[PDB]
């Protein structure tokens, strides 16, 4: 919306004096925001290493991306067209090179996980097949 | 790593340091130019201002003194009038009163001006801004700045400085990552935003100022390099950083009439009041491998700090408190674990090194005392009896410090590199 | 509906069509995952 | 939909300036849009039943 | 600190607001009194309440 010269205008502006009404939505939950008895006996088939490897690497959290700022954001059309935001915009995110690195070196020794009841693929491989 | 953080090092910036601007926004022009072919007085005028704008409107700069840089439109002193006086001389024309709209507060009015801070002095576009008269009570000219035409807001830049100075330097440098070190940057409004200084892809912490001069005051303080691609263009980072920058909502407006419905959301100032703050909720709170384990359980991260005060609701809303004990512009807070904890997980990542989780070959020689190596279905080859070697690579699985000095269990070296 | 009276009250809570729109949806939040 | 209020759309860009626009056949010869705001708001019966 | 100093700061605008600080809550050992009290208001007692 753009201001609009009235006898009503500056009726509408108290209705604005009500962004102090983002305070309670934009904060969000921030306050929320490896196999031990393993192993003895064996020692180690390669299933349970690995395991083991996925219990000690074991995903915490998942990464929000949502903005707690969200809330804010829209509130002036001069601000917006004044800095040049308009239209859509596409933003592609992927994971730090250090957990690339990470999961690349894991998946490249032991393969994906697949839960598939199947014929499992023994020479697809140039190199090498992990089966389990 | 703890209950809480401390607060290490503390830092203030503002776009216009020692500067601020008074808004006024009005139906109609209420000046005159020297030199106008014809009295503007009480037309409609529209104007660029960020956008199209059907509305007339006022800048004006002043110190906490009160009073008012030395001000050029182009060439020409503007003859900027002291802020109290002009105040009072704008809110008793006839004329003025009843069509002015709005009045604010900003630390950034959308541009990079030219202005010297050691000489209080501030030059203006000669084509964006020009020099407004407002003159007559009974009498008393003032001159202030009318906006002629903003068509784009720009931004501006922030050094802060070494994005890790301030930190006092533990010699395990993971205690100065996230969640450990965390600088914290918020304008004590209300706004507020935490930052992971290893994901700054910067050596150093520089903010962005962003400002409008619409209906009311917004500004946003922004890091574009925060979670940035090495490889991302500047422009790109800036429009991207809206996602985790800093932005100053709050209507930093002064008073300026009762009517009925001022009244009644000044009864309805209490229901915003019922914030809930701090019911807000929180939600609060033998092989060397297994015994490393076991030590990682009873150390075991029972709850995050979360850094987010239940009392940023209340911040804003007062213009004239947050003014009056220096509330203004961005702060840098950066926060560091406590020492107890510090000293807890220095001593652990000292003797055991730190989790890795990735496939590779182990550092087995790269302190000079020594280093703690475990590992899991390790590979292990050479010219030896697969029974031995089968038991080497069970060795390295189970966990192994290799010592390179000959005082072996002495761990109160400091065991660096080379 | 469809509009048919600016007076002063349309215009206000044209004032608050903003407040409507600070939903939180997508901080809305999961709960995810 | 059926709508029963009168409605006005003008092109522009952030220079202020406007695109040669025909509508049919006919230049529709527009105005800068600063111009056009200065003179839809100064009509004073007009105004204010701009909703 | 070995005591329990509290720092009120006030104002006098268009409602009533006071907030009662502890400057030394969580303050390093090497923090400037200013900036103790400048970061105070993230653990501070902020009386919004209108009165």
């Amino acid at each position: 919306d753009i201001a609009i010269l009235n006898d009503y205008l500056s009726a509408y502006l108290q209705g604005n004096k009500n962004s102090l009404e983002n305070q309670k939505s934009s904060i969000l939950f921030n306050g929320i925001m490896g196999m031990a008895s393993s192993v003895t006996g064996m020692t180690s088939t390669a299933g349970n290493a690995v395991l083991q490897m996925q219990a000690m690497q074991a995903k915490q959290a998942d990464i929000a991306n949502i903005p707690p700022q969200l809330t804010k954001m829209g509130g002036n059309t001069a601000f917006d067209y004044g800095n040049g935001y308009r239209g859509v915009y596409v933003i592609k995110k992927q994971l730090k090179a250090e957990y690339r690195r990470s999961l690349s070196s894991f998946f490249h020794k032991y393969g994906y996980k697949i839960n598939r009841v199947k014929k499992p693929n023994l020479r697809t491989r140039k190199a090498f097949n992990y089966v389990q | 790593y703890g209950s809480e953080y401390d607060i290490v090092s503390v830092e203030n910036h503002k776009p216009y340091d020692d500067m601020m601007f008074l808004v006024i926004i009005s139906k109609s022009i209420m000046h005159g130019t020297p030199g106008e072919e014809e009295s503007r007085l009480n037309d409609i005028n529209a104007s660029l201002n960020g956008m199209p704008q059907p509305l007339c409107y006022y800048i004006h700069p002043f110190y906490k003194d009160g009073k008012v840089p030395k001000t050029y439109i182009g060439d020409n002193n503007a003859n900027l009038s002291p802020i109290v006086n002009m105040l009072t001389n704008i809110f008793s024309q006839k004329s003025a009163v009843n069509d002015i709209v709005n009045m604010y507060v900003t630390d950034y009015i959308g541009l990079k001006l030219d202005y010297k801070n050691g000489d209080k002095e501030l030059k203006l576009d000669k084509d964006m801004f020009e020099q407004a008269g407002i003159a007559d009570d009974k009498h008393g000219n003032v001159d202030t700045i009318f906006v002629k035409k903003i068509p784009d807001y720009e931004a501006l830049e922030i050094d802060t400085g070494d994005k890790w100075g301030g930190f006092t330097k533990d010699q395990e440098s993971k205690l100065m990552m996230y969640p450990y070190c965390v600088t914290e940057i918020t304008d004590f409004k209300g706004n507020h935003m935490n930052l992971k200084t290893e994901y700054i892809n910067n050596s150093k912490l520089k903010i962005q100022v962003r400002g409008s001069l619409g209906v009311s005051n917004k500004v946003a303080y922004s890091v574009q390099d925060y979670n940035a691609d090495s490889a991302l263009s500047g422009g790109n980072r800036l429009t991207a950083s809206l996602d985790s920058s800093l932005i100053n909502n709050n209507p930093n407006d002064i008073a300026i009439l009762n009517d009925y419905l001022s009244a009644y959301l000044q009864g309805n100032k209490n229901s915003l009041e019922n914030q809930k703050s701090s019911i807000l909720f929180n939600g609060i709170m033998s092989t060397a491998g297994n015994a490393v384990l076991q030590m990682q359980a009873m150390q075991a991260k029972q709850a995050d700090i979360a850094n987010i005060p239940p009392q940023l609701t209340k911040m804003g809303g007062n213009t004239a408190f947050d003014y009056g004990n220096g509330y203004r512009g961005v702060y840098v807070i950066k926060k560091q674990l406590k020492a107890e904890y510090r000293r807890s997980l220095s001593s652990f990542f000292h003797k055991y090194g730190y989790k890795i989780n990735r496939v590779k070959k182990p550092n087995l020689r790269t302190r000079k005392a020594f280093n703690y190596v475990q590992t899991k279905d390790c590979f292990i080859s050479g010219d030896i009896n697969n029974n031995d070697l089968q038991e080497i690579r069970t060795i390295f699985d189970n966990g192994i410090t290799l010592w390179h000095t000959d005082n072996i269990g002495n761990y109160s070296v400091e065991n660096e590199l080379r």
